[PDB]
């Protein structure tokens, strides 16, 4: 019984804290790394212009 | 009419020589071959204009083509004959009907209302859906959208409303404006079958932009269908229903004309003015003062990636009285429509319920339905992790009454009409599986006299 | 007959020249004096921009630049089928037999029609007909299958004055008209502007089913005549063989297969192996009712870009004259990719993943121009273009921009498999991932013509086949043997579903193709093995029983894809035997 | 565009009484101080700021509807003048200044309904009133300058917002406080500042 | 040295076994005469090693007539050419071998004309001479960094990842002189070798480059921390 | 800005003696060869080139401060006089030559040290020596050839930095390297550079970074995670590498007379193995690992700590001769294969263990033994395996 | 002006100077929006590409000379953008100055005084 605990609580570490921390980060940093890329060719239309 | 365009760079067009060109006129391009495209204004500088075309360039002679300054901004031509008609997203006629003979042309823009003359949202709109007219309630002046994603019956749930909404105890005063805004022909063609096959067609007036169609053309679909409605509303005095889908086809659109012209991409690559944008739509919505009449909105989105914090969704929801939301859970469980009343809000509600509006019990068992079924779903899930035993005898039954909740309150079907009087009854059979003494939400009168 | 160019500035793929004012925008030019393709981007003043689509090495300022005087087009008219072109309707075989080369000369411009051929026009409309766009005023006898049907020009309207059969060129005057400008002459070739939908009386809904003979789809994710279907192709999943069999399977009387910018070695196998496709009627070659469009990556931007449309105007050529077609696009990922290079060379803002803000547009654009329609003409005939499209995003992932945006337009999506195809199973169809959004219609039609509840039938199916995947989750949990006799049963109806009738061989002369009415047969005796065993269980039989006295009747099922199409009593008769063999079963 | 001028600033080190228990308690704000309410969509901001108006022990409220709701603007008017004071008999609507530039009103007015509300705010201060400022939302105020700072052409700095963005936030609040107005008086009077934002 | 566009329907498809006599290669992932097959590598990790083997070891079973090697260095370090050239001569390899070794001090414009000059090489030999022709080009990823150094003296804006919108052009046009062709007895096969930025398979040299060639042999930084040589 | 002509460039192959464990051992530099060290700021970037400067085996030492911290040249002139070669008698002052041009200093004078540092290490190279030229910062530089860029309105690379940059930083690295000088004599002489960067963030993905690596030959990756638990050098050995390991393994295996070579590929396979296992550990537990696992984190954990971890201000631990480093790596490895044959003899990991701590003892204070009593580390594997042997009986 | 006024009273005065200065993120803010006024090629989320260099301009302005009684010790302080660390503005400072003193919002949370 203790050990269906222990592994339980494993189990709920990844499924509500782990994977959950995970996925949102990745789907951040997704995000994060285009919005950088628009805000790049943006300065350089600018800087062509220049 | 001007035959010195300069420039042409893309769909942006340079015109010089030019006087008494203002800004967001609406221009016309006679090309060398006597085509005729349209456009706008997008910039007024000294002698020159900078135009954008609807259709494009592609194909334009610069020296042979001549340009005509009309005078005026985007307008549409509206009569009380737009009822029973069907019309593109430039409000050009598109069932083979008779001519259309306008009472007056209006800036498609519209005015903004004095926030001294505006009147707060009032009285009952039942859609027929128990979902929404109990839990969720439409009000006339409201904006309240539906938030679905792809794959989901949004579109059959837009079709339901725009034939079963109504008001009661009010005859021949009810319209409903339906917008299709970048959606295919195919989908296009379940609406104008619907529609006809209903006769809910004969009480609507109907804008059928496609997936196709020109981008500009898109965006300006909705403020054709507004235009349409508010002259309905204010001018005929009707009680006017606004339904849109796909506004996230528009917000697409509004990108797609924003790259365009190169402007500064604002979060995901959505334009920084947005939310303005979307406002300057939504908040055509209302009652005024004095006025017979009303607009009501009912803006349809699909949220990328189901993600409620995409711009989408979430500027909508800042603008917004609240928010349908259509989920896959339900979904997959066959539960029509897939309303989950959890995260849906309306915060107009108030005005539309109760006694004269409604009945007597409507705000009490809403409370009560609604913090049940909480609870139940909270007792769902403690099984899912837990097992069975880990719920209190109080806990399997409000397992049981979330499960009955779904399958037979949320669960109507998308071709039945449940009046609110039908939607009520059937909210006290549910109620009555809990223990009196757990309706704590309802006091002791009401409890009397309803409880079956 | 317009002003030449001159250019003023080479600046990498980049050219400016002026006195280009009698030029117009999107008008594709010949560049310095070898001649390169170009288009015209810009235009300021008399000062044309232009985008050049092969090397600009060795050009420079002083040569000249020539306006095609149009946008790109492509020239529809006795002599297409059979021919295999590129993006930009270059003629290849001819490149070859003119130049004497296994190259594509940069400055070498060669008709894509034959121009010089004879044909036998037939004349069918008499003297003093009214006649306006999409009228027949004859015929050519083209291939040894399709018919060549001379139609009326868009912008021409009047009345027949001459016209007589006989030999003629494509730019031979085979007619005269009497138009409002006075008399004019027509042959047998007009040409159209690739990114221009021809026009048409009416768009209808597409609710006809395709016959592909392929049961999977068929059955549970079927297409319409005037429908369109997504494809993923990761390698080693059979998507080239899913293709050749739709290619030559179909109800469809011409297909447009469209290359768009290919490996080098990939497009190759294309090119040997579509010839080799025997047309299942005539016996002929598949290209006896075929166009192909091959482009390599290293083709010119352009012709990589412009490669859907330059299909889908021929197949709205041949929807004109009442045609079933079928346009097969591969890949639709590599045509985004000239899409994406574009945006970056125009220098604009970029939308997702550096694909053009309008990428979606142009999608829909393409996909809005299939369907089934009314063509133009007093026939008022119908024809319908259904299109069938690879995707190959990067990591097979669907979300990304180009399957997405697909997805919002196309009502079905095959999903291929690399993991069922190492196990054996084709076609590669997930029948779990897949859906075919005509499913309902269909269903409506298939259940009229066969008279029979086959929508209840297709239904129940893919709810065992759903069952399934959730038992087989418990299997590999629990075990086999701690299941219920009515899960056990369940798993081998599936079983059945999978191996009897989804899995399919294409290279068998009898397994190939299935008729609508041995779909329906095959799909009975499955679901009533089902029903008769179920009932069985109730009845106070057990599942071993079932199993090990049905054994002879079971093979029965496994072999029904390879009953003769003469022979459909023998799949019929299994349903008798089933539930006799059953019932000695529950008695003993 | 200009505060108006003081004496000298004060610790703002007297709590206001809003009557909202986790606020009072927990997150308390002086008299002469600034609040912040960011949150999501449909979080209850303006029930919220409401509360605040109508509960506070204030002598004047500025409210200031900035490129927001144009019936949340229509709510404030119909409601205000029915919440009476018991002890005076006065209305709420009777201490209160009403500034709207609802959210599809011009969009450079959203600018100015933040400044003519402060400046209103500093007036009835230097009469030696507490004052309380509500701007909804600030958020609307920064998307007017990031419009007009695309309209000049000017280089973006974080999220196409202006660089000047934080400065002009800055100077702001740096105009609300607890102060020894001018006069011989040397009066006593303050401006509490409490703003919605709305972060995506 | 721009060469000619090869007539889609000219090519013959690939046929013969190569064997580079390295059993990740020959058996799993097989070159076949005439193919365009790439090793996406990185920084630190022994493509040069694998480069200098495959030109050692390649070769066709029975044919009598051998591989004439071309092999291409773009940008690449002093160090690194004297391996190549030092490891092409002490295994007679050179005699085989036609070099054009181009060094990181090297002009930008020289690092372009490079692959181009190798290419011109090769389909002289093959197309002309009847030769069978195994062709090795490293570093493409210096060959990249070489067009936005030109590309940014032109004031072009760059597309995605600051590489130049043509950029799949460039390399279609390059990675495509290759095959057999229908008719002629000699053939090109390719192998270009590049470092993928930060080992980003979706960076658009790789991305870009596996959309042409036909496959890709992946090195990877845990195998050969582990000592795995070559590290496929 | 240009280089001193040569007769001839050589293989640099001749490994350099820094003393310093994990480089001379895991990633090692040749005399003519190049090296980076790109790091976060407070990663210890500056005491690794100091260690190098004072204790390689060059003639010459040239020390460019490209736009750093003034303090770290007065550090410089002030501790190198006092640090005396016993075998000379002379300072490292007397073989040092230091430009400097501060980060307040003129920002375009940082491109002028770089060159100003190269070409004097050329024209003693010429002599007939080899020469060590350490730059730091070289980042500094390309911030400066940015900042010019800017001013002169260039189109702009990554991050704003000149779309020249790779081609400047491998016109630098270029004229490094191992030569034939001219003249009858044919001298041989040689440029070791060592270069510091500092990309921002840590992030090597950054235009500087990048660039340099595909020039250089040597990349020794510094960690912050390494840094803030005080792991010295923070050198991380799963993201660094050098491309003279195998020629450099050669050599050592011809010098020692030992499998080196297959120690060194042994021991950065237990370390590649640890990484592999955290990566479970830390999102799942130590709970179900076995004891052949625990073990391989354990002689990780002692390659780490007794080996890798090296204090540069402890009198003996500042340096480590070649073969004390090899006595201390066989020591470790021994540990890891007696105690591996004892558990397939039936022995558990706890016993094992907890019957081995004086003698792990010793193997983690073996750094500390002095150069002349290097048999007090070689003695130390018969006690391993008379230990172990005890324990399995 | 307080760094002179500091140099000034340690090397001219003899005094031992300790120079706080706070809050040295708006010292960069200021710097962007000139940049940004100017039209200037961006660097770093709109930073200009010179803000090493101005701020070493500042922070080494301290420490000793030989053969004078005085010296010169700043404390800076920044907040961190986001309290992100790997901003411009404490990425940048940390390649200047000679260490730095971390506080954060988990150990504050925690009742730790100071939050270090
Ligand atoms: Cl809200």
């Amino acid at each position: 019984a203790e050990e269906i605990e222990k592994t339980r609580r494993r189990v709920n570490a990844l499924e509500y804290m782990t994977i959950p921390q995970l996925e949102e980060t990745i789907y951040y940093i997704k995000m994060k790394l285009e919005e950088n890329e628009r805000a790049e060719v943006t300065r350089l239309i600018k800087v062509k212009n220049m | 009419e001007y035959r010195t365009i300069k420039e042409v760079v893309g769909p942006l067009m340079a015109v010089e020589k030019v006087s008494g060109v203002k800004y967001e006129e609406l221009i016309e391009v006679r090309m060398q071959n006597g085509e005729i495209r349209r456009g706008q204004v997008l910039e007024v500088q000294e002698d020159k204009a900078m135009v954008q075309i609807f259709e494009g360039t592609s194909g334009i002679n610069l020296k042979n083509s001549s340009v005509r300054f009309l005078g005026h901004p985007l307008q549409l031509g509206v009569s009380e004959d737009m009822i029973g008609r069907v019309f593109d997203g430039l409000g050009r006629p598109k069932d083979n009907g008779p001519e259309i003979l306008p009472e007056k042309y209006l800036d498609i823009n519209g005015e903004v209302i004095n926030p001294i003359a505006r009147d707060y949202p009032d009285e009952f709109i039942q859609t027929g859906i128990s979902a929404i007219d109990h839990l969720n309630t439409l009000v006339r002046g409201q904006k309240l959208p539906v938030f679905s994603g792809s794959g989901l019956p949004h579109k059959e749930l837009a079709a339901q409303i725009a034939r079963q909404a109504t008001v009661l105890d009010s005859s021949d005063d009810f319209a409903v404006v339906f917008a299709a805004i970048g959606i295919t022909f195919e989908e296009a063609e379940f609406f104008m079958e619907d529609f006809r096959q209903t006769g809910a067609i004969d009480r609507s007036v109907m804008f059928m932009n496609l997936a196709n169609d020109p981008a500009i053309e898109r965006i300006a679909t909705p403020r054709m269908a507004l235009t349409a409605a508010e002259y309905l509303a204010y001018e005929k005095g009707m009680h006017v229903l606004v339904i849109m889908t796909d506004m996230t086809n528009y917000a697409e659109a509004l990108r797609e004309i924003s790259a365009a012209r190169r402007e500064v991409p604002g979060r995901r690559g959505y334009p920084g003015y947005l939310y303005t944008n979307l406002a300057t739509l939504f908040e055509r919505a209302g009652r005024i003062r004095g006025l017979k009449g009303s607009v009501t909105q009912i803006p349809i989105l699909t949220m990328p990636e189901d993600d409620k914090t995409h711009p989408i969704p979430d500027l909508t929801g800042y603008i917004t009285e609240g928010q349908i939301i259509l989920t896959r859970e339900l979904y997959k469980s066959g539960i029509q429509p897939p309303i989950d009343v959890l995260p849906s809000l309306s915060r107009l509600k108030d005005k539309g319920t109760g006694a004269g509006k409604t009945r007597e019990d409507h705000a009490a068992t809403m409370n009560q339905l609604f913090a049940a079924y909480a609870q139940g779903k909270q007792a769902k899930e403690l099984a899912v992790v837990l097992g069975e035993s880990a719920l209190s005898d109080i806990d399997k039954i409000y397992a049981k009454f979330a499960e009955r909740f779904e399958n037979e309150y949320v669960n109507q079907g998308f071709y039945t009409n449940r009046t609110i009087t039908e939607t009520l009854d059937l909210g006290w059979e549910l109620l009555a599986m809990l223990p009196r003494t757990e309706l704590k939400r309802i006091k002791d009168d009401l409890l009397d006299k309803y409880l079956p | 007959g317009m002003q030449i160019g001159k250019i003023i500035k080479v600046s990498g793929p980049l050219v400016m020249a002026e006195n280009m004012s009698e030029a117009s925008i999107q008008d594709m030019c010949l560049v310095g004096d070898l001649g390169v393709i170009g288009e015209i981007i810009e235009m300021r003043q008399d000062v044309a921009s232009i985008q050049v689509y092969e090397e600009t090495s060795g050009i420079g300022p002083g040569e000249p630049v020539r306006s095609t005087g149009e946008a790109l087009s492509v020239e529809l008219g006795p002599g297409i089928i059979s021919q295999m072109f590129d993006g930009i309707q270059r003629p290849l075989d001819t490149f070859m037999e003119v130049t004497q080369s296994n190259f594509l000369g940069r400055g070498v411009q060669l008709p894509a029609l034959d121009h010089e051929k004879q044909w036998w026009f037939e004349a069918t409309i008499e003297e003093g007909t009214e006649v306006s766009a999409g009228d027949i005023i004859g015929y050519v006898d083209e291939t040894k299958i399709i018919q060549h049907k001379i139609m009326v020009p868009n912008g021409i309207k009047g009345t027949v004055q001459k016209i007589e059969s006989g030999s003629f060129t494509i730019d031979d005057p085979i007619c005269v008209i009497e138009t409002e400008q006075g008399l004019k002459e027509l042959t047998m070739m007009q040409k159209w502007p690739v990114r221009r939908g021809r026009p048409i009386k009416q768009k209808l809904n597409p609710d006809v089913p395709m016959i592909t003979g392929q049961r999977v789809i068929d059955t549970f994710f079927p297409v319409t005549k005037g429908g369109a279907a997504a494809v993923p192709g990761p390698f080693g999943a059979g998507k080239t063989v899913v293709q050749h069999q739709i290619a030559k399977w179909s109800d469809v009387d011409l297909v447009v297969y469209v290359g768009c910018g290919e490996r080098g070695n990939e497009m190759t196998d294309v090119v040997n192996e579509f010839p080799e496709l025997i047309d299942p009627n005539t016996g002929e070659s598949l290209m006896e009712r075929t166009v192909l469009i091959a482009n390599t990556s290293n083709m010119p931007v352009a012709a990589r870009e412009a490669s859907i449309y330059t299909g889908i105007t021929i197949a709205e050529y041949f929807r004109d004259m009442g045609y079933d077609v079928a346009i097969m696009a591969d890949s639709t990922s590599r045509w985004a990719e000239a899409l994406r290079e574009m945006s970056g060379r125009l220098e604009e803002m970029p939308g997702d993943e550096g694909y053009p803000a309008y990428l979606g547009s142009r999608l829909a654009e393409y996909y809005e121009r299939s369907g089934r329609v009314i063509a133009l003409g007093s026939d008022q005939r119908e024809g319908s273009i259904t299109a069938i499209s690879a995707v190959s995003p990067s990591g097979g992932d669907i979300s990304e921009p180009v399957t997405q945006n697909t997805l919002r337009v196309v009502k079905v999506f095959w999903g291929l498999d690399s993991s069922l195809a190492q196990k054996r199973h084709f076609p590669s169809i997930n029948w779990i991932q897949s859906y075919s959004l005509y499913s309902t219609e269909v269903g409506r039609y298939m259940d009229q013509i066969l008279q029979q509840d086959w929508s209840d039938m297709v239904t129940e199916g893919m709810r065992i086949l759903q069952e399934e995947e959730q038992l087989n989750e418990i299997v590999r949990l629990v075990g086999i043997d701690s299941l219920s006799d009515n899960d056990r049963l369940t798993l081998e109806v599936a079983k059945s579903i999978r191996e009897d009738y989804l899995q399919q061989n294409a290279f068998d002369d009898v397994d190939t193709f299935t008729s609508r009415e041995k779909q329906f047969n095959m799909l009975k005796v499955i679901l009533t093995f089902g029903k008769e065993a179920r009932k069985a269980l109730s009845l106070g039989a057990y599942f071993n029983e079932i199993m090990e006295g049905t054994v002879a009747v079971r093979e029965r099922i496994s072999r029904s894809k390879y009953i003769p199409e003469e022979e459909l009593a023998k799949i019929s008769s299994i349903n008798e035997e089933i539930k006799e063999t059953i019932q000695l079963i529950v008695s003993e």
